[PDB]
RNA sequence: CAGUCCGCGGAGAAGCCAUACCGGAAGGAGUGGUGGAGCCGACUGAAGUGCGGAUGCCGGCAUGAGUAACGAUAAAAGAAG
RNA sequence: CGAGAGCUAACUUCCGUAGCCGAGAGGGAAACAACCCAGACCAUCAGCUAAGGUCCCUAAAUGAUCGCUCAGUGGUUAAGGA
RNA sequence: UGUGUUUAGGAGUGAAAAGCUAACCGAACCUGGAGAUAGCUAGUUCUCCCCGAAAUGUAUUGAGGUACAGCCUCGGAUGUU
RNA sequence: CUCCCAGUGACCGAUAGCGCAUAGUACCGUGAGGGAAAGGUGAAAAGAACCCCGGGAGGGGAGUGAAAGAGAACCUGAAACCGUGGACUUACAAGCAGUCAUGGCACCUUAUGCGUGUUAUGGCGUGCCUAUUGAAGCAUGAGCCGGCGACUUAGACCUGACGU
RNA sequence: GGUCAAGAUAGUAAGGGUCCACGGUGGAUGCCCUGGCGCUGGAGCCGAUGAAGGACGCGAUUACCUGCGAAAAGCCCCGACG
């Protein structure tokens, strides 16, 4: 039993292993009935309205 | 257009650091941070203010205030003008590192490494190009 | 009187790390692997400085053929041609020069045929 | 597999799946709105609309069959004779969920399930 | 480290950092950059005097890795603060 | 090479003897401490050779002359048969 | 089963396994003798020049170790042995 | 003889030196007992009024100061190790990580060269130490960098070389 | 120059590598000393009028150290300094 790791792992393929890390940023869009940014298909934070106002704040 | 030695340039020229902002000693592992500190970086810093405000880390909380605390002195400090603003750059580096004992099977223990960040950011105004 | 190593090992450290600049992963960067690493690379260095000579040898032998046989002669033929007249003493570099001047190469190939007959 | 199979655990077992679907329904019909996980308000949304369904009988028997799953009397009033006749014109869809976005603790997408 | 010379130094010492220069090698210089208070060269004397190894020691930092887990399967949900 | 021991086995064991290896780099033997060539003071984009080679890989005669084998023998044994 | 208490290091205790004696008992732990001994293992770092071996013989509570030869080197003499 | 005092040193100078630049503390043990890391603003505190982003923490200005390239995680600040940016490069490649050669690109502060960085292709090429008859070995040791770390001292001793 | 054919040949970087530049880490290195070591030389016993070593306590505010003791960061006499 006991499976262990042989050599130390390199910098280099440590990188090419983590080349799949990166984030995805959100694709935001601006509210139109405010100023700021939403998240599509979601309720605008700033405002509320989803079309009137949804969210009480 | 230069002076006699350092002596003289340390008195006369004092040195700023333009659109420069740094959080130190952040209670979080700084592998976390740049996932989202690169996120950021290149942008301008009103997609900043926003990219960081979606992105669903812990770890865009202190990105997030940095980032102000950027524009900040670039809009008090340096007289730049804010619809110029963007991320010139921006990285974390690792702090100091607080070391735990923790205890595990059968009487050993192990050490554990809770690592802090040094976050930064300087913004410039996108008179570039 | 102590006199603990200081100043002095880490003088020769990085007098090794820094003969060792080109080199991939740690045979850069560490010590000890970049001292390592210099040992065969000592080797090697040795090796080449005599062998380069049988690989140029080579190259200057494999283009001199070349012409040759363009002319319908080949080396060890024309070789034997021009060592047959007395007169020719040249190194094989100096006949490769000329095998990138066809005209003075056809004239040895020409003086060197008429020494085999 | 579940090439046809119909529904969710929501990591728990059978009488917890039954509790957390009877009290969200009271809890939303107490309330007419309220904020929940997004799988979770999925999960509410035909419960619920059945419910409604079985309380647009007026009987007697609708009345207990709902009583069945609402053990508060209170709301079991307001379904019956509040509710269930408001929505007699509804062709069913008594209910909507727009998503109010993500929560920090446990970074679930929260939402919101009114009528 | 010591004795004796020669000297240098806030117009800036040692130390640190680059460097295509120099001797046959151990090595040693030139210039630049930190540094900010002591120090090089020659002759001699004494040594705790030259490290890659000892599953060596004290220390810091890696790899495994954002992986295993978060310590009983007695579940939790809505409002309001 | 010469013996013993062994099965006229062994990259077997024990002696004699020569050479190599140990302590030996360089060319050859695809590769290879022992075999064949040859003992590296340093430098050269100079020349002749050793062993070994000259169809392409791969440096160098698809060399010359009298044959031999049509089996891929060459590129894995024998008693015996044709 | 509580409390209090007695019995211990070649000693105690043991309805007997060499079991227990503060989580490694065919002789606990700590301090010390003490840097025990170690024919056994591993390790022993700056550079260049010159020369250059041995794994044989005999002896041995000897055979993986030692003594004396054998072979190496440094100096002196001799003087082609 | 040296708990203690003075003086002195081809003694140490923060892994050294007493274990302790203080502590027989912390911590470990039922106990007898074991037992640490140690340090450095600056001349002087003048130890940062006040403003800015942030609950903070942290930071940017301003000032003080010779220096804030000293700011209290306060001398220097090497290496491993983690990053940001730029040159050259890399997605039919077989590879002890190099060695020589040729070409392509970049650059010119011991430096326009018998150049420096990089690179493509060609040839070549069995890590290190140890222990060994024999080591790339699938034999031992070793994560990596630093720093501690091993042929010494003694004596009216014996013996040899050299010198006075 | 436009179409078709055959052929050759760039650039792109997810991520990587070597080099350069700027930091973070960390606390080696130089310098320093508020601390040690050794030799030499001095001095060498305390205690039943209470030792060595401690336990409580004393301060406007006192957790630790010092000093001190319910007369308690101390009381008296002498001398020195000013
Ligand atoms: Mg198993
Ligand atoms: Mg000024
Ligand atoms: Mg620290
Ligand atoms: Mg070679
Ligand atoms: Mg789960
Ligand atoms: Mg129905
Ligand atoms: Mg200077
Ligand atoms: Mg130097
Ligand atoms: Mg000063
Ligand atoms: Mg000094
Ligand atoms: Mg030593
Ligand atoms: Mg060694
Ligand atoms: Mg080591
Ligand atoms: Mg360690
Ligand atoms: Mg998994
Ligand atoms: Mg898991
Ligand atoms: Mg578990
Ligand atoms: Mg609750
Ligand atoms: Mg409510
Ligand atoms: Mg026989
Ligand atoms: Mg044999
Ligand atoms: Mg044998
Ligand atoms: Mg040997
Ligand atoms: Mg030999
Ligand atoms: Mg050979
Ligand atoms: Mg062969
Ligand atoms: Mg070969
Ligand atoms: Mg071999
Ligand atoms: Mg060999
Ligand atoms: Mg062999
Ligand atoms: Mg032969
Ligand atoms: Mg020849
Ligand atoms: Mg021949
Ligand atoms: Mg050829
Ligand atoms: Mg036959
Ligand atoms: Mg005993
Ligand atoms: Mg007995
Ligand atoms: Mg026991
Ligand atoms: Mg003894
Ligand atoms: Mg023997
Ligand atoms: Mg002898
Ligand atoms: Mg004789
Ligand atoms: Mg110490
Ligand atoms: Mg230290
Ligand atoms: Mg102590
Ligand atoms: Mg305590
Ligand atoms: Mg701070
Ligand atoms: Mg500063
Ligand atoms: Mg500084
Ligand atoms: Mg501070
Ligand atoms: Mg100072
Ligand atoms: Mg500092
Ligand atoms: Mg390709
Ligand atoms: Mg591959
Ligand atoms: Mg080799
Ligand atoms: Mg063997
Ligand atoms: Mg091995
Ligand atoms: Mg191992
Ligand atoms: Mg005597
Ligand atoms: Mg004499
Ligand atoms: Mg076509
Ligand atoms: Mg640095
Ligand atoms: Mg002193
Ligand atoms: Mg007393
Ligand atoms: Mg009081
Ligand atoms: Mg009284
Ligand atoms: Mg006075």
């Amino acid at each position: 039993k006991h499976p262990v790791p042989k050599k130390k792992t390199s910098k280099s393929k440590r990188d090419m292993r983590r080349s799949h890390h990166a984030l995805t940023a959100p694709n935001l869009t601006e509210c139109p009935q405010c100023h700021g940014k939403k998240l599509s298909h979601h309720i605008c934070p700033n405002c509320g309205y989803y079309d009137g106002r949804q969210v009480l704040a | 257009q230069t002076f006699r030695n350092k002596k003289q340039r340390k008195q006369q020229v004092k040195l700023r650091k333009p659109g420069f902002a740094v959080a130190k000693y952040v209670r979080m592992s700084p592998r976390k941070v740049r996932l989202v500190v690169d996120v950021i970086r290149g942008k301008s810093v009103q997609d900043a203010e926003d990219l960081l405000r979606f992105i669903p880390r812990s770890a865009s909380e202190p990105v997030a205030k940095v980032l102000n605390s950027a524009k900040a002195n670039a809009l008090h400090n340096d007289e730049m003008l804010e619809d110029r603003l963007f991320v010139k750059e921006a990285y974390v580096d690792a702090g100091p590192t607080l070391k735990r004992l923790i205890p595990r099977a059968r009487g050993s223990a192990n050490i554990i490494k809770k690592r802090t960040s040094h976050i930064t950011i300087i913004v410039a105004e996108k008179g570039n190009k | 009187p102590r006199a603990k190593t200081g100043i002095v090992r880490r003088r020769r450290h990085k007098k090794v790390l820094k003969r060792a600049k080109g080199f991939w992963g740690s045979r850069s960067k560490q010590y000890r692997n970049a001292f390592q690493t210099l040992l065969n690379a000592a080797t090697y260095e040795y090796r080449d400085r005599r062998n380069k000579k049988r690989d140029f040898r080579r190259l200057w032998i494999q283009r001199i053929n070349a012409g040759a046989r363009l002319h319908g002669m080949n080396y060890s033929t024309f070789i034997n041609g021009l060592k047959r007249a007395n007169i020719d003493l040249n190194r094989k570099v100096l006949a490769d020069i000329a095998a990138r001047e066809p005209e003075a190469f056809k004239a040895l190939v020409d003086a060197s045929r008429n020494a085999r007959q | 597999m579940r090439h046809g199979k119909a529904g969710r655990k929501l990591n728990r077992n059978s009488s917890a799946r039954v509790a957390l679907a009877r009290a969200q329904a009271t809890a939303l019909l107490r309330e007419g709105r309220i904020q929940t996980t997004l799988t979770k308000a999925k999960e509410l949304r035909p419960f619920v609309e059945q419910l409604i369904t079985t309380a647009k009988g007026g009987d007697l028997h609708s009345r207990r069959l709902v009583a069945q799953d609402i053990h508060d009397k209170d709301v079991v009033r307001k379904v019956m004779d509040e509710v269930a006749p408001k929505y007699a014109e509804r062709p069913g869809g008594y209910t909507r969920i727009l998503r109010v976005g993500t929560r920090r603790g446990d970074g679930v997408t929260m939402a919101l399930i009114e009528l």
